[PDB]
């Protein structure tokens, strides 16, 4: 309340506009902490790899001795220079000498390591229990996983001419969802908590 | 003045939350809700024509029930009806 | 290749699209690309074009800038370098193609014909902002 | 002197264009675009001089149901006519059996396209 | 004489194998892909294993091959069915089929959380520029 009012038409005028500018931000504020306690929304702090050579909290590294890091050494793109600047000029090593220890160096930390590996077992790693990672932004690289032959065997014709007729009619991508996505332990609304101290 | 004020908005806001959350249950009504959802774990008999009928299934969702059936509930299957009605007495809610 | 995809598809969530589709648009089906690009800046949103990923890109990068591409790819196939059976420009050409590749030319080449030299940029709170509450200090 | 090999190609943009005043340009110069430079780079690793044009036809190979013939640059392959084709080829199966590709240079697939929202 | 590599989800080894005698213990990707190769092609095959490497490679110094790569340049096997990456050295030596599984470098971070609310949380409902000229305009007014 007030202990005072104005009695002036410019005092009352001023007085009326504060009452109205008060009513408006007092009724957003409850509305929008409604709307923030109603719907949860966890937004990831990076949808993309300039996002991740930007940031400096975030720490990421390869395998050691592999061919992804091999890929930054060579490369030729801005963004993954700069990142094998980094990973070249970084305390204590970034990277790792297995693919568990890379997963289990993202998995003990909380938002500070992420890892570069390949799209397929991070793929099916987001489907491992715990499932307590996910695979974020699109793909650095273009690779391809082919069916070997000796050099004059009879067989290469025949396997090429396979593959590309499952690829064409959907076998293999059935496969892929029967052994990554099903078969897999966490598939794809929680009562709301009251306030605490 | 400014304690009570965020108290009392938090307090609104809050209760707010609550009952539009209560207000969005929607409970189980067909095989479908049961499908895509998996807080509810729902199992048959091991041996019996449901079992089969789910299994030898051409139909997308009980295709994907099947798909989740035989999964490390650990085991979602039960020998005995009475078995799997207890089952679910037992359970708060949380067995189909 | 994509509506024959569609329908030879044995997918549940494709086969639900191929269900879907035929379906009386009267025609979600197209003739043209161009058509389809041109009905999709028409459309306030109501509707969403299915094609080929770089296309997606290189219009992504063209003025106006006023469409985008979202989720991952459906399919998954590749384009490649074509010679005649027989020819001694076989084995050459696939471990220039992969040597390349390694080099990272190929990524070069697709960023600077798809990027730098797109009419349109490179590349979040849900807290009240200033803007929706103007009125009130004007 | 070791034969100029002919390419085959496709006005499709990126992967090839017309440069600004294609008059004032003749021959391979006023081609600009990724498979341009692509051919570039693949013949000078294999070392070889190349002459570009572009199928008639416009159109990418396929085969007549009943006349058994391809219509577009697999048509200038598999008939002599072409010793390469630079392009945009999609790799199929009717395709692979007639023609002889390369592992792919750039991957690929079906994406979805919506209005940007203003 | 095909070859695979335990690497999972496409070798592994079925829940009591024991029971398995071979070519039933395996499951995985590469197995039912193999097995759908064979049925185009005809030929039958006895899945197997090499270690020694697990993958192909070189060793500059003696100069020979180890792995599946290692094993098919010598005769030792028929074809290798794996997540064997292609690439320029191997394509010299051996010959690769068209690539049944597409994929490249990609970003793998933990979850975010419910984040433990901060201390001044009860300001999030509105930014910090509405904050300071309410300030300014309660001072004006
Ligand atoms: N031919 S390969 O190239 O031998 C190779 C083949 C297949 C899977 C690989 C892999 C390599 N590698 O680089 O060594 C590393 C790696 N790391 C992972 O974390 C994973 O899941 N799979 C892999
Ligand atoms: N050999 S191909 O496979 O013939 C083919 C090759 C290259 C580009 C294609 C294309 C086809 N297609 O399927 O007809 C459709 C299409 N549609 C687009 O919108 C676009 O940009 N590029 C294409």
């Amino acid at each position: 309340g007030c202990d005072i009012s104005p009695r002036s038409l410019s005092g009352r005028i001023v007085g009326g506009v504060w009452w109205f500018f008060t009513l408006i931000i007092i009724s957003s504020y409850t509305a929008n902490l409604a709307a923030f306690l109603t719907v949860e929304r966890m937004v990831s702090p990076i949808e993309s790899a300039e996002d991740l050579s930007k940031q400096t909290e975030i720490a990421y590294g390869t395998l050691d001795s592999g061919s992804t890091k091999e890929f930054f050494r060579r490369s030729k793109i801005a963004v993954f220079d700069k990142m094998w600047t980094y990973m070249r000029s970084a305390e204590p090593s970034v990277f790792v000498r297995t693919t568990a220890e890379g997963v289990a160096r993202v998995r003990k930390s909380k938002g500070k390591y992420a890892y570069l590996l390949e799209s397929t077992m991070n793929e099916y790693i987001e489907q491992r229990k715990p499932c307590d990672t996910m695979k974020v932004g699109g793909n650095l690289d273009s690779k391809g996983y082919g069916i070997a032959t000796p050099k004059g065997s009879s067989l290469g014709t025949p396997v090429n001419l396979a593959v590309l007729k499952l690829s064409e009619q959907g076998v293999l991508d059935k496969l892929k969802n029967k052994w990554w996505y099903d078969k897999g332990e966490c598939g794809a609304k929680e009562k709301t908590s009251a306030l605490s101290l | 003045w400014f304690f009570t004020l965020i108290i009392i908005s938090s307090y609104t806001a809050n209760l707010a939350a609550f009952l539009t959350v209560e207000r969005m249950v929607s409970p189980i009504e067909s095989a479908e809700d049961l499908a895509k959802q998996t807080e509810i774990a729902y199992g048959t008999l091991e041996a019996g024509s449901t079992k089969e009928f789910f299994r030898r299934s051409k139909i997308a969702v009980f295709e994907k029930m099947w798909t989740y059936m035989k999964s490390a509930e650990p085991s979602v299957f039960v020998r005995t009806t009475e078995e799997g009605m207890i089952r679910v007495r037992k359970s708060k809610g949380k067995y189909a | 290749s994509t509506k024959e995809f569609f329908r030879r598809s044995k997918i549940a969530v494709f086969e639900k699209m191929w269900t879907y589709m035929k379906s009386a648009e009267p025609s979600v089906f197209v003739r043209t690309t161009e058509e389809g690009m041109i009905r999709v800046r028409k459309s306030k949103g109501k509707y969403a074009y299915l094609l080929e990923s770089t296309m997606n890109e290189y219009i992504e990068q063209r003025k106006p800038c006023d469409t985008m591409k979202v989720g991952g790819n459906l399919d998954s196939k590749g384009y490649g370098i074509a010679t005649p059976k027989g020819s001694a420009l076989r084995g050459p050409v696939n471990l220039a193609v992969l040597k390349l590749s390694e080099q990272g030319v190929l990524d070069k080449l697709k960023s600077k014909w798809w990027y730098d030299k797109g009419e349109c940029g490179s590349k979040k709170t849900s807290a009240l902002s200033l803007s929706n509450v103007a009125g009130v200090f004007y | 002197q070791n034969r100029t090999y002919i390419v085959t190609t496709i006005l499709e943009d990126p992967y090839v264009m017309l440069k600004k005043n294609a008059n004032q340009f003749e021959g391979n110069d006023r081609y600009e675009g990724y498979c341009v430079e692509l051919a570039a780079e693949i013949a000078k690793h294999v070392g070889y001089s190349y002459r570009l044009e572009i199928v008639s036809d416009g159109k990418y190979g396929a085969r007549d149901p009943d006349t058994k013939a391809w219509n577009g640059m697999v048509g200038e392959l598999v008939y002599g006519r072409a010793d390469v084709a630079v392009a945009p080829l999609t790799i199929t199966l009717v395709r692979e059996e007639v023609i002889d590709f390369s592992k792919p240079f750039m991957s690929l697939g079906i994406s979805i396209m919506i209005k940007k929202p203003q | 004489v095909v070859t695979t590599i335990l690497e999972s989800p496409y070798v592994m080894m079925k829940k009591n194998h024991e029971m398995l005698e071979g070519n039933e213990r395996y499951e995985g990707y590469c197995v039912d892909l193999a097995a759908e190769i064979a049925k185009h092609c005809g030929f039958k095959y006895k899945l197997t294993i090499v270690g020694d490497g697990k993958y192909g490679a070189r060793d500059a110094d003696t100069k020979i091959w180890n792995g599946m790569v290692g094993e098919l340049v010598y005769g030792k096997a028929d074809i290798a069915i794996a997540p064997l990456t292609i690439t320029l050295v191997r394509e010299e030596v051996i010959d690769f089929s068209k690539p049944f599984m597409s994929l490249g470098i990609s970003i793998m971070i933990k979850k975010p959380q419910k984040s433990k609310p901060g201390v001044f949380s009860f300001l999030d409902p509105l930014a910090y520029e509405i904050w300071m000229c309410i300030v300014f305009a309660y001072i004006g007014v």
